[PDB]
């Protein structure tokens, strides 16, 4: 993200989020079966305005 | 494995306030029944295939026949007749 914006200028920003699950990488302690064909998921997510 | 000082000794220990008796007592937590939900698939297509493979490759072979086999005109030698 920039630092300052300026009276007319633009900036572009990015951010990366991970959403955890399961604990980590090798603790599967949270982790979601998902081969359920009928069964969705559902990960909502708010933005800001 | 103290060794007890015969000049200065102390005694038991004695009580002293406390932490409100039921507020070092826990709950035992309740569990509801659960469930694996959804139904399963039987089946998944998976990104590898499930079986050997081979390490190096083998040259295969099939049998192939020749054809009619014909005579021949040969050049036929001379007459052993005591030179050869």
């Amino acid at each position: 993200a920039p630092a300052t914006i300026a009276a007319g200028a633009t900036g572009e920003l990015t951010m990366y989020y991970w959403v955890p699950l399961a604990y980590s990488e090798t603790d599967l302690t949270g982790a979601v079966l998902a081969n359920v064909p009928q069964s969705k998921q559902r990960l909502k997510l708010e933005f800001a305005n | 494995m103290a060794l007890i000082n015969p000049q200065f000794p102390y005694a038991g220990p004695v009580p002293i306030p406390g932490p409100a008796p039921t507020e070092t007592m826990p709950l035992l937590n309740y569990r509801v029944e659960g469930r694996i939900a959804g139904i399963q698939q039987a089946r998944q297509f998976m990104p590898f295939l499930q079986g050997p493979h081979r390490e190096v490759a083998e040259q295969t072979y099939y049998a192939i026949g020749t054809g009619i086999q014909m005579g021949q005109t040969f050049n036929q030698p001379l007459i052993n007749t005591q030179e050869g």
